[PDB]
Formats: C-alpha cells, structure tokens, sequence
DNA sequence: GGAGTAATCCCCTTGGCGGTTAAAACGCGGGGGACAGCGCGTACGTGCGTTTAAGCGGTGCTAGAGCTGTCTACGACCAATTGAGCGGCCTCGGCACCGGGATTCTCCAGGG
C-alpha cells in the first residue's frame, strides 16, 4: 500500500533508527549505491520494501526477519517473498512476524 | 606520451564524426531544451512517438548549417574557426526577423 | 486493373475520387485527372531505380537513410524545386577547409 | 491498408526483378511522393482563373514551372 | 515537474563542430550557435502561439512539423 | 550599366573605397538576374490564351515561391 | 526612376529576350519594373556585403564579400 | 420490457523509484589558431575639357485588345454487376560492424 510507505517515514523519524527503504522514496544516484549499502554490513536496522518490485528482483542478504502486513492477490507470492530474504549469508532461521 | 600536433588529430575527429550515421549530438537535453520550449506557454501537448527524433533533426540541420555558413565566413576572415561574428553574418542576411 | 491505361499502375479508385474532387479547380474538362498519378509513377520509377543501386552497393543489400540522403542532396532538379529541406538519420556532409587543416 | 507497395514493385520488376529496398525508403516515399501530389494540385489551382477559361494544360504548366 | 538546460557540451557541441568542418576552436562557437537555436526557436514558436491563441485551438498529427519548418526556414523529411 | 553609373553607385559605396571591386563584381549577376526575371515570366505568360505579354496572366507569376 | 537610363536596360532586356520566343513584344507597361527590381536587389546585396565589411576589418568589400552578400540572403 | 440505480471491469493515469549512459565539463600542452599595424605601393580618387543618345514631341493608322449575339463542345447525378488489390502472413535470398590481416595518418629525435 502506497499509504504504508508514506506513513512508515514518520515513525522511523520519531524512533530515530538509522533507515533506508527499497520503495519510492530515494533519488535517482542513490540506487546501486543503497543496495552496497544493505550488502555491506553497517549500523542500519530499519529496510522498508515492496510486495512485487523490491522483494522479487532483488538479492538481498543481510536480513533476518520478515513482516509481512498484507496480500490480496499472491496465492503462492508470499512464500517467495519469505525467501527472499533467506540467502547463504543466512547462519540463522528467518524469523517471521505478523 | 604520443602527443601530435593539434588539427591533424582533430582532423582525425572530423573524418571520424563526418562519415557515418552517427548521432553526433549527444543531445538527450536538446530535448529537454525542447520540453522546455513547449511546455514554456501551454501544456497538453498529446503528440506522436518519434516525432522528438524529427524536431530533433530538423534542430541539427539549422543548427549544422549555420556551422557550415559560419565556417565559411570565418575562412572568409582571418580567423579559421567559429566566431560569433560570423555567425551574426550568417544569420542577419538570412533575414533573422 | 484500373490504371493500365497509359501504362500506370497505381490505384485509380480513391485517386479518381480525390482528383475529381479536388477542391483546387472547379472541373478537370479534358483534362488529366490521371497526370498527378503519372508523375507519381515516374517519381517511383525513378526512385526504385536509385534505391536497387544503392542498397545493391555498399556490399548490402538494404537502404540506410543514410543512402536516400545521398541521393537526395545528388539531384539537381530536386535541390531547384525544394532546396529548404533536410534529411533525417544521417549526417550533414562531410567538410574541412584548407585553411581549418594543419 | 491500401498500398502503392505492390504497383511499385510491379514498376520495379519492369525495371529490376531481384532487388530489395528498405522501409524507411517506402516512408521517405509516401511522404515527398504526398507532397510533391499536394504542391502541383496547388500550383495548378486558379491557373484557369488567370484568364475566363476554367484541364490537362493546368497540370502540365505545374510540372513545367515546378522543373 | 520541469528541467532545464545545463550547457549544450564541450564535446558534443565540438562533434557539432565537426561535422560543420571545424577542427580547432575559438571561445565563440561553443555557446552562441545554441544562441541561435534558442532565438529561431522561440521566433518559430512565437508564430506557433500567435497561430493557436488567435483562434484558440490545439494542433494535429505528426505533419506539422514538416510544414512549420518549412516557412520558419529549414524543414526535413525522413518519414 | 557605365563607368560613371558605377562612379555613384560607390559614392555611395562605403566612402568610395569599394569602387574598383564592385565595379568589377555587381555586373555578373545583372544577366543572370534578369534572364531568371524574364523566364519566370515567360513561364507566366504561357498559359494566357493571347499572342502577346498582358498583366493579366503575370499577377500570380511567383504565387509558389512568393 | 532609372539611374541606368531606361534605353540602355530595354535595349539590354529586348536583346536577351528575343531568344526565348519570336516576336515577342510588351504593352506600355513592363518597362521600367525589371530595372528597379534588379537595383532592389543590388541593394539588398550592397546592404548585406557593407555588413560583412563591417565584420571584414576593411570598409573595401571584395568578391567574396559580394559572394557572401549573395549567398546568405536566401539563394 | 426498456430504462433507472447502481454494482462491475478495468485501465489509465497523479506520482515516486531500480537501472542506466551518456552529458557536459575538467584538464593539462602547446601549437596552431586570434586578430591586427605596418610596407608601400597599387588601388583607387577625382573633377573639368570633349561628344552620342535618351527620352522624347510635331501627321496616320497602326500590332495586339476589349468587344456583344447565340450558341459548339462536354463533364457530373443515379441503379444492378463486378474485378483490384487489398485484408492478413510471413517465405528463400541475402543480410550486417568489428575480426583474419595492419598499411596507413601524424610527429619526433638523431642520420645526414
Ligand atoms: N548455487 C548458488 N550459490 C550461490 N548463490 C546462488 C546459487 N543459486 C542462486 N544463487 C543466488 O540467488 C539469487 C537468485 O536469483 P533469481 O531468483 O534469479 O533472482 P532474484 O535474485 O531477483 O530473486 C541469485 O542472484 C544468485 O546470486
């Protein structure tokens, strides 16, 4: 939901973790450079990404766990999106919170 | 450090740049300037795909044969290159206004 | 067909259409509504024969505007007829001057 | 839908039975050919009104003054 | 949601330059022929706008072009 | 066109000292102008039913290229 | 009116239009119009080389100037 | 029994980013381009003693010109039939810029 991520922006500011997201909200120099960023380890904690375009077509593997927030239309989507964030940098389970 | 005498080299740029299909103008903000250009009095615009590709050309061609009028009158002169005094001569006779 | 009859071949139908009604005389009276689609014929001819050498050349066998270009700047009586035109997918023709060279 | 495409290889296996164009040629074709129908239509327009005789000598003074 | 221009090139004014047989440069060739350009342009597109606010009305296909260059003073074909 | 013709034509001539050189130049394209002139208008004429020159058949002689 | 007298410029016009077509003739008009326009443009040429003699460094105009002043009017 | 309300399709935008290369510019070396003053002379400067022509004005009609009866010579409707190339497809001949191979293009420091 577009409504989401224009939302999520505020409470990341008002809890003041280091944050970047793989969703609208970036410029156009700061796209290869954010993703070294999340494959390089750093201080962040906060990834805020997409159903379809972040969470499919790309590798991340600094990640632990995964919050999913809703799916209308993915019959068999959201498992892949689960794994998405498992790679071989994962040692440890995929923590799953709902 | 193979470092020859200017004009010759630039020659070499010439033969290059003028023998082929080449897009010389590295122009992508020529058609901006051109965006600029329309959307500076109305708006809507709703035209074709590629009809960019033929203003585009048609730019080159005024442009280009300016150049070439320009050349001509600056060999006209003492001076080889491009001055804007030769373009004023270029453009003035061509009855600008 | 409808246009062999002076050795054309265009089609007639629509052209008779719009050349009858052409809105620029009031009636064609004897009268070459069929001269437009004749000057038509040669200027294809014409052009066919130009484009089959050219693309025949160059060690191809396809037109690049690059060609039709070419042949366009070529002609003589094209540059008195509409000498204010360019061609597009190309480049302008080639030049150095003496004096611009070492 | 309608083609000149075909009289114009006809015009060529009259001329040449084996030889391939492009495309772009055809486009460069429709346009100048269009152009060239729109230029001697309108050369040829009030020729008749010149003098009170308002033919084939309308198109045929067009092409001569045109070349 | 509008850009602007940055320069017009060294390097692609100086293919401009190229193949309008320049090989060396001045310090006046870079700059003023894309003052030309904005100049015929905006001449042009003041007859454009003249034309279309007289009557107010919008335009038609992709034949203007042609047309309208024609009578500023250099028009090109290709299609 | 004469020597003294030419004498006033560069006394207006940029304060004269373009006198040798556009006596020499501005008589090349007198000819060439006025056969250019006189086709166009024979071209005119034409298409005129008559024998002879009128200004009736010459008014729209350039109406393409103005 | 006509600083070339007019006798020299009909003389000159008769002369060259009689090859184009056999007994050719003109009304009382069509005399002295081909004269000013030719003047008009020797003008316009005389206006676009004085320009470009400005540009040149040297009131004197050449050929190339005149072929300049030409050239770039239009044809 | 066709339309009034309104539940449906849906796709198209209003907008913001991945991926992205070109787009303009730096940047140093120098050497060719930048633009002109002088040399002097040649390149024009010029104004009054010396004539053909130019633009005409004295008759009579004098090559092309506008001229009104009453028309000769033709070019565009509709109605049942029908053929040209179009409505759609993609067939066999010949493609299409850097490699196998490198002599050209251009300058420079010693032979000379
Ligand atoms: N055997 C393997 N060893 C290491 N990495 C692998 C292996 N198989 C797949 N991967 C990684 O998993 C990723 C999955 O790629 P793919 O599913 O095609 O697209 P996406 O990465 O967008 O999901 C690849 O980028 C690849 O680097």
């Amino acid at each position: 939901m577009t409504k989401v991520l224009d939302v999520l922006e505020q409470f990341l500011n008002y809890h003041g973790y280091l944050y970047m997201r793989l969703d609208g909200a970036t410029k156009i120099e700061d796209r290869q450079i954010l993703t070294e960023r999340f494959n390089t380890d750093s201080r962040i904690t906060v990834f805020i990404l997409s159903s379809r375009s972040g969470g499919l077509g790309i590798n991340l593997t600094g990640a632990d766990t995964v919050i999913f927030y809703d799916s209308d239309w993915n019959p068999a989507m959201d498992k892949q999106c689960q794994d998405r964030c498992h790679r071989i940098g994962q040692t440890r389970d995929v923590h799953i919170y709902r | 450090p193979h470092r020859y005498k200017p004009g010759t080299v630039a020659l070499r740029e010439i033969r290059r740049f003028q023998k082929s299909t080449e897009l010389l103008i590295r122009k992508l903000p020529f058609q901006r300037l051109v965006r600029e250009i329309a959307q500076d009095f109305k708006t809507d615009l709703r035209f074709q795909s590629s009809a960019i590709g033929a203003l585009q050309e048609s730019v080159e061609a005024y442009l280009v044969s300016l150049f070439e009028d320009t050349n001509l009158a600056a060999i006209h002169a003492k001076r080889v290159t491009i001055q804007k005094k030769e373009i004023k001569l270029a453009r003035r006779l061509r009855g600008e206004r | 067909s409808r246009s062999a009859k002076a050795g054309l071949t265009f089609p007639v139908g629509r052209v008779h259409r719009l050349l009858r009604r052409g809105n620029y005389a009031q009636r064609i009276g004897s009268g070459a509504p069929v001269y437009l689609t004749a000057v038509l014929e040669y200027l294809a001819a014409e052009i066919l024969e130009l484009a089959g050498n050219a693309a025949r050349d160059n060690k191809k066998t396809r037109i690049i505007p690059r060609h039709l270009q070419l042949a366009i700047r070529n002609d003589d009586e094209l540059n008195k007829l509409l000498g204010n035109v360019t061609i597009a997918q190309g480049g302008v023709l080639p030049n150095i001057h003496q004096n611009l060279l070492p | 839908k309608e083609t000149y495409s075909s009289y114009i290889y006809k015009v060529l296996k009259q001329t040449h039975p084996d030889t391939g164009i492009s495309q772009k040629s055809m486009s460069i074709l429709n346009s100048f050919v269009n152009d060239i129908f729109e230029r001697i239509a309108t050369e040829a327009s009030k020729l008749a009104a010149y003098n009170k005789k308002s033919s084939a000598r309308e198109i045929q003074t067009a092409v001569r003054l045109i070349l | 949601l509008r850009d602007n221009i940055q320069g017009i090139t060294k390097p692609a004014i100086r293919r401009l330059a190229r193949r309008g047989g320049v090989k060396r440069i001045s310090g006046l060739i870079y700059e003023e022929v894309r003052a030309v350009l904005k100049s015929f342009l905006e001449s042009v597109i003041r007859d454009s706008v003249t034309y279309t606010e007289h009557a107010k009305r919008k335009t038609v296909t992709s034949l203007d072009v042609v047309y309208a260059l024609k009578r500023q003073g250099r028009t090109l074909y290709g299609f």
